[PDB]
């Protein structure tokens, strides 16, 4: 009955692109039909040549519409059908032999991702990420963005940069399609410039000024001014006057963790080089902001390693370091095993070739 | 939506309120279980208390976790030990999940057991909770009327109870459909497990389902007493014989057994029938005598010798010193192989007078292959060379002495004798080189006459020529024994035999040693290992280059992960060019079994710089696809024809010649080239003499037996390994190393007729069964199934491959018993009305017999 | 090279030719191919092999190597090699500098891919150079590096 | 599940035979080597 | 039964290692046939 339920399926597909963004249909009755064409027994047994039939690509931007302002209307606490879809999930998953199983897997993953990201705890989502590390062979070149795209998020709140590092490197350069490097790469860029909000560099403007619209730039450019000259005045403005476009986005959060780093990262911009720093010094430093807190904004800025210092309460001084040394003996070692660790991720060229 | 509140009533007291909240935990573990898998210290900490008498329901709740964390070793040791919650009657994919899981789990704790003890499934050693599994997964096998899924299951479990209890209940014997299912269990018995005590159990076990015959197969039952060749069950099959008296039944069983079994178990039979009674129509068919009559009143009948190509392969030229007169004469004995055709000796003067002492000893000898078959009149065209007949030459006089082995070899038991006396006579003192040659033919018919019988005087009598250190004779004295001491053999004669070797330095009598000591292990697999190790050990290239055979003979059939190692092994890291060819030749006795595998091993050492690489995949790819398919394998044989060197293009024409045999008329369209090159290579005098001389030897192979005879290894006419035909392989691996030793190839071939005789006395009646199928009888190389008949079924060549589009009509006098057996060897159809007008026209061997 | 006679006599005994690579003359080459059937007297075919015992064996494979530095290859090539690895650091850049500058009017030149170059193989030539030497010129550098100090306490 | 068994025995055989083309890789480059020696 | 089809779908992903230590070979003894 394979060939009989994928003849089926083959006009179903055609109806899922009108679905899809084209025709809606009923906002009510639609949702209940789709459920009911799914279920019997289209996944069946695993026979063969079974994969990419299913919903899959198609569904991701449909049920979401539904959710919001549609179905629900914020007048119940979930939508039933997704809540029987959250089990029909699940039990893809569960009922999966771990064989032939590799685009289909991580593909369902990125709805009980999405929805952590809205509505709902992230923190149940770290238990997920032990079963979504899988070698996925069939994964095609535009999911692959979005595989890691979501990874490096989630870190992203779990306040990790360095592992989301190496997951949203891949994703800028995957994904050619022009409507994947339009809105989808718009709002990548974001999450990879978010990612050195949380570094300290926020470098300047180059390949990201013609990669975008003015759109993005504008929120970026008056945060780079406002996190390196450490003014939190401007930093205010930035947020109330942007907040439109950081609420969508689920950008909000950085009037915490990224105000924090407009301290830190004023820290390098200033000259601390001398040796002994008065406290008067620095509290006219960085405006009023550093008259408040001196002790306390160093001490904690030492052990989070932006830099290195010791502070004197008895002449009232700080001495700080710029961290600059001569290689000898111990030094220009710390590298040589980390440029050898650098390499190791080019020594899977040889398989590869 | 989220685990925490049920997670929260695990840590608290009063276990009753837990007992509904394991109820409403368990129904949510298939989606929340990856925050719940935090929780797992918690659920099996309660699990051990004694007053907590809910851990039934924390014991599928737990096994869930596990289930989707990658390991499903964790979740069935919870769920058993409450049998409970462990259903086979459940079908779902969490349910037959865990009861598939403990299948590999069952076979792989039972292998490691059952090297300790093999009546572990007796006791309590397997973890009961295990065991049980594999009792109902059985009754769930029973319920759907499927036995190949049982069975399939309890041969892996190292069980014998549920074999034979699973198998008997559901005789309901159609009388068709479970002669079939024994089958399966024997095949996958000896060609999947390499234990030889585990495979016993099952061929002991299916004999006694046929014992009460309930309309039985005793065609299946013979195979088995040729593979462990027990005399418990040769003579069984006897006892039966004894009770139920039927002169059809009991003479047609015997024909299968003389023609299945090797040497030494015939003798069994014979000596051990006469202390439970004999039947004197029987003392004549185990002794072989109507076999050797059947294979030359065979080739009289139907005869082409198709001399065309023979006399202008000979009229090319004349020079080449002895070699040519030597190359011709090698396929003048395979053409008149049976033949008893003296043409080529009385119609030629000239090409006889040329020939050297060896290439008239070449001559000479050639008429042994030639009378092969002839137990009465094969003496008699050696009568001038006997002796004390005298002879032309005492170099020729040897030869007759090797001839007169070839025609006897397995029957000579009257000729080993007569043949001893004239080695002892010798064994004294020679001084010449011909005295040597006379001794050297003796100690080769004496060996080829007693082959396959163990024999304490041939290895005596052989040892004195053998000490004497002679270059010629005592060659064949190391060879000679080793084809008495075939079969397990004695240890004794195994340090005796390697010691000699490195004690006296000698090529040819190490050689002689190597191929004998591999010629006394035989299917030892493991037992030889021994013998094996110190060849490994030892530095010299000359044990080295027997070393392979004796890993060849032992593990060939069933074959050795860690055998099969041993040989790639040795053709990498020795640069010897013999050894690495020596190497791979070895490794097509093993895979005899399996052809499919062949041609892909050989397929990367096709390419390579040296040239000596290709030379020995050439013959391994040859040895077990020459009568079989797979016509693949002469597409690797095709680059080696243009191979400027010679050697290589004479290892891959010969081997064309033993693949192609009746695969002519453009069934496989290589024949245009390769027969062409044939007359081409021998007419043109710019080729090479390796090049010219391997075209005479695959010519001369192609016709060998007139183009009637085929060389049979491993088929369905013997179902074993054939002990004749492997060791005449051996032999024919050594081209220019001493001297031409394709003499031995008669052990290979064997005629396909299909004659019914009587189911009384000897008749061989000329009928047809006229079926249709594709004619290989009238595809000679020149100067579907529609249910038709056809002209003439009676002999011709035919093949055993496509004897089974051809069936037997009951319209005749005829009545067929399994329905068109298909062994040419054994044949004899039973005949219920002898003496019909069925057109008897007797043959020639009703004259002697 | 060898010689013997033969003349009349020598036949009708075993068989000489058939021993190693005789039975030859396609055009007429052979050897010096100043013989072709005569040689000196009647082509004797010289067999030229070798044998030896096991003591033998075991010399010549662990005494003949290069030359005699073992026992210890320590300290012997340390000195040596180290005091020309200032020079050969200098050398081994030279080479580096003609690697790219092949590669780069390689493919500047061939706008077709196709050939009317006489170009069969041209790119396994250069790139073979630009590997095998790196090749070479690493493992010198790492390999001997490692005993190259080895000295611990 | 005749025809299933035979499919895996013949990847058993093929087993032995990756690690064996390792072999000859690593040997190959022994004689490779003894062969640029005598250019 | 399981077994039985897992086994038959697991073993098909160690034909891709057979393909890639073949063409690794022939691109290797081929050039040393040629030197």
């Amino acid at each position: 009955k394979t060939i009989e339920v994928t003849a089926e399926i083959n006009c179903f597909m055609h109806l899922l692109v009108q679905l899809f963004l084209w025709d809606s249909k009923e906002l009510e009755q639609l949702v209940e039909f789709n459920r009911k064409v799914v279920i019997p027994n289209l996944l069946c047994y695993y026979n063969l040549r079974s994969l990419n039939l299913i919903n899959a690509k198609l569904w991701f931007y449909i049920y979401l519409s539904h959710e919001t302002l549609a179905r629900s209307s914020e007048e119940i606490n979930s939508d039933n059908q997704n809540i029987i879809l959250r089990s029909t999930m699940m039990k893809f998953l569960k009922i999966a032999s771990l064989k032939h199983d590799n685009e289909t897997k991580a593909m369902l993953i990125n709805l009980i991702l999405r929805d952590f990201l809205n509505n709902g705890e992230v923190d149940s989502a770290s238990d997920f990420i032990s079963k979504l590390e899988y070698p996925h062979t069939d994964v095609s070149s535009s999911l692959e963005a979005r595989y890691f795209f979501y990874l490096s998020k989630i870190n992203a709140i779990q306040l990790d940069y360095s592992t989301a590092n190496e997951y949203i490197i891949a994703a800028i350069r995957k994904a050619p399609h022009n409507s994947k490097s339009l809105g989808f790469l718009q709002q990548s860029n974001k999450l990879h410039c978010c990612i050195q909000l949380l570094m300290g560099d926020i470098p300047e403007l180059s390949f990201f000024h013609q990669s975008n619209m003015q759109k993005s730039l504008l929120p970026y450019y008056h945060l780079t001014k406002a996190v390196k000259l450490g003014d939190l005045k401007k930093f205010t403005s930035t947020i109330t006057k942007y907040k439109q476009l950081l609420l969508k986005d689920d950008t909000y959060q950085l009037c915490v963790r990224l105000r924090s780093n407009v301290i830190k990262t004023g820290i390098r911009i200033i000259s601390l080089t001398y040796k002994k720093i008065s406290l008067r010094d620095i509290c006219l430093k960085l405006n009023l902001d550093s008259e408040q807190t001196v002790e306390y904004m160093v001490s904690r800025a030492i052990r989070d390693g932006v830099i290195e210092a010791k502070i004197n309460h008895e002449d009232g001084f700080i001495e700080t370091t710029e961290l600059l040394n001569i290689y000898d003996s111990e030094d220009p070692q710390q590298v040589f095993d980390e440029r050898i660790k650098f390499a190791n991720q080019l020594h899977d060229e040889y398989l590869v070739s | 939506t989220t685990a925490a509140p049920l997670l929260a009533l695990l840590r608290e007291n009063q276990d009753s309120v837990k007992t509904y909240a394991l109820e409403s935990i368990n129904n949510v573990v298939d989606q929340l279980w990856s925050e719940i898998s935090n929780e797992l210290p918690d659920i099996e900490a309660l699990y051990d208390d004694d007053t907590f008498s809910d851990r039934e329901m924390a014991a599928l709740i737990a096994s869930k976790v596990y289930y989707n964390l990658g390991e499903y070793e964790s979740a069935v040791k919870y769920a058993l030990a409450a049998k409970d919650r462990f259903d086979i009657d459940e079908k779902s994919q969490f349910v037959e999940t865990i009861v598939s899981k403990s299948i590999e789990m069952y076979v792989q704790e039972a292998s490691k057991q059952y090297t300790k003890d093999e009546q572990f499934y007796t006791k309590d050693i397997i973890d009961p909770k295990l065991t049980s599994i594999f009792e109902r997964m059985i009754e769930k096998c029973l319920k759907a009327s499927e036995l190949k899924l049982a069975l399939g299951i309890a041969l892996e479990g190292y069980r014998l109870d549920i074999i034979e209890s699973a198998l008997k209940s559901k005789l309901d014997q159609s009388t068709s459909e479970n002669v079939k299912i024994i089958n399966y269990l024997l095949t996958l018995a000896i060609t999947t497990v390499t234990n030889s005590k585990f495979r016993s159990s099952i061929l002991r076990k299916s004999f006694d389902f046929l014992m009460n015959m309930p309309n039985c197969d005793y065609l299946t039952l013979n195979k088995v007493v040729v593979n462990l060749n027990d005399a418990g069950l040769a003579l069984q099959l006897f006892k039966k014989l004894k009770e139920e008296n039927d002169e059809g039944l009991s003479a047609q069983i015997a024909f299968d057994l003389v023609s299945s079994a090797s040497q030494q178990l015939l003798e069994i039979l014979v000596t051990e029938l006469t202390a439970q009674g004999y039947d004197p129509a029987l003392l004549n068919i185990l002794s072989g005598l109507p076999t050797c009559d059947y294979y030359n009143t065979f080739l009289l009948n139907n005869k082409n010798i198709d001399i065309g190509l023979l006399n202008k392969s000979k009229s090319s030229l004349d020079g080449k010193f002895s070699l040519f007169h030597t190359a011709v004469s090698v396929a003048n004995g395979f053409m008149h192989a049976g033949t008893t055709d003296n043409s080529f000796i009385k119609a030629n003067l000239p090409w006889l007078g040329k020939a050297q002492n060896w290439a008239k000893f070449t001559a000479t000898a050639s008429l042994g292959v030639i009378h092969k078959g002839n137990l009465l009149e094969g003496k008699k065209v050696m009568a001038p060379y006997l002796p004390g007949s005298r002879a032309s030459s005492r170099f020729i006089k040897g030869g007759s002495l090797y001839g007169l082995g070839l025609i006897y070899a397995g029957f000579g038991r009257d000729t080993t004798d007569y043949l001893k006396n004239i080695i002892v006579e010798n064994s004294g003192t020679s001084g010449d080189e011909d005295v040597d040659v006379l001794l050297h033919g003796a100690s080769l018919g004496i060996g080829l006459a007693a082959m396959g019988s163990a024999n304490i005087e041939v290895y005596e009598a052989l040892k004195e020529v053998l000490y004497n250190d002679s270059a010629t004779s005592g060659e064949a004295a190391a060879l000679g024994m080793g084809l008495c001491m075939l079969g397990t053999g004695k240890p004794e004669a195994i340090h005796d035999m390697f010691t000699y070797s490195q004690e006296t330095q000698h090529g040819n009598i190490t050689r002689g040693l190597a191929v004998g000591l591999a010629l006394i292990n035989y299917g030892r697999q493991e037992l030889a290992d021994d013998l094996i190790t110190k060849m490994l050990a030892s530095d010299e290239s000359l044990l080295r280059y027997g070393g392979a055979f004796t890993i060849a003979l032992a593990y060939a059939g069933t074959g050795n992960n860690s055998a099969v190692k041993r040989l790639l092994h040795v053709a990498v890291s020795d640069s010897n060019d013999d050894v690495r060819r020596a190497a791979v030749i070895a490794l097509g006795f093993v895979l005899l079994r399996d052809y499919t595998t062949v041609p892909r091993i050989v397929q990367l050492l096709s390419k390579s710089h040296n040239a000596h690489v290709r030379c020995g995949t050439a013959f391994a790819l040859g040895i077990a696809c020459a009568g079989k398919g797979l016509q693949s394998a002469i597409d690797v044989l095709d680059p080696l024809t243009k191979d400027p060197v010679d050697f290589v293009r004479q290892a891959a024409m010969i081997a064309l010649s033993m693949i192609l045999i009746q695969q002519t008329e453009k069934l496989n369209p290589q024949v245009a080239d390769i027969n062409k090159n044939f007359l081409s290579v021998i007419t043109n005098k710019h080729q090479e003499g390796l090049a010219k001389f391997g075209a005479c030897v695959a010519q001369g192979i192609m016709n060998a037996g007139g183009r009637n005879v085929t060389i049979q290894l491993e088929n369905a006419d013997t179902g074993t390994l054939d002990t004749k035909s492997v060791v005449g392989l051996v032999m024919f691996s050594q081209f220019w190393y001493w001297f031409p030793l394709a003499h031995f190839l008669s052990l290979s071939f064997t005629p396909t007729t299909v004659i019914g005789i009587r189911g009384s006395d000897q008749a061989i009646p000329k009928f047809q069964m006229n079926c249709y199928a594709k004619e290989d009888a009238f595809s000679y190389p020149r100067m579907k199934y529609s249910s038709k008949p056809y002209k003439v079924d009676n002999m011709t060549r035919i093949l055993p491959q496509q004897s089974r589009y051809i069936s037997f009509i009951k319209d005749d006098r005829f009545v067929p018993v399994r329905k068109f057996k298909g062994n040419n060897g054994v044949v004899v159809l039973r005949d219920r009305e002898p003496k019909e007008p069925v057109a008897l026209i007797e043959t020639v061997r009703q004259m002697k017999d | 090279d060898a010689f013997r006679l033969i003349d009349t006599g020598a036949l009708i005994n075993n068989l000489e030719p058939r021993q190693t690579t005789s039975n030859t003359g396609l055009l007429n080459k052979a050897n010096i191919q100043a013989l072709i059937h005569g040689l000196n007297r009647h082509y004797y075919s010289l067999n030229i092999d070798y044998h030896k015992t096991a003591k033998e064996t075991k010399m010549l494979m662990n005494l003949h190597k290069e030359q005699w530095q073992s026992g210890l290859k320590m300290y012997d090539y340390e000195e040596k090699e180290e005091s020309n690895l200032a020079a050969t650091k200098s050398m081994v850049k030279i080479a580096e500098q003609y690697s790219k500058r092949i590669e780069e009017e390689k493919e500047l030149t061939e706008e077709e891919l196709k050939t009317r170059y006489v170009g069969r193989q041209d790119p396994k030539k250069h790139l073979s150079e630009t590997a095998d030497e790196t090749l070479e010129n690493n493992i010198v550098s790492v390999l001997t590096a490692g005993v190259n100090s080895v000295a611990i306490k | 599940y005749f025809k299933l068994k035979k499919l895996e025995k013949e990847y058993e055989l093929l087993t032995l035979q990756e690690d064996y083309i390792k072999d000859e890789q690593r040997h190959l480059k022994r004689e490779l080597k003894r062969a640029q020696e005598e250019v | 039964e399981q077994k039985i089809q897992e086994t038959e779908l697991k073993i098909r992903s160690k034909t891709e290692n057979v393909r890639r230590l073949e063409a690794q070979r022939n691109a290797l003894n081929d050039k040393v046939r040629f030197i």
